[PDB]
């Protein structure tokens, strides 16, 4: 559902 | 709202930040004190519209992914 993608 | 362009140096490393959403919207979830993103205007809850001119505002989460990696980085934002 909800990703959080850290860059 | 108000709409900023910010600009972060590519130094092959950490762009400091994380994103949540896309398909609606990719919104900065995180923004190290410390990283790329904290030095050059980049704020939590910003709405990222643009990658170098790439238009993300209706982007898939992967999409706004590889556009932020994908080989300066210019990012325009809507902020309230």
């Amino acid at each position: 559902r909800t990703i959080e993608s850290k860059v | 709202g108000s709409v900023e362009e910010i600009r972060l140096p590519r130094a092959g490393g950490p762009l400091g930040l994380s994103i949540v959403g896309g398909s609606p919207g990719v919104f900065i979830s995180k923004v190290l004190p410390r990283g790329l993103a904290a030095r050059s205007g980049l704020r939590v809850g910003d709405r990222i519209l643009a990658v170098n001119g790439q238009d993300v505002r209706d982007a898939t989460h992967q999409e706004a992914v590889s556009a932020l990696l994908r080989p300066e980085l210019s990012l325009l934002v809507r902020r309230d």
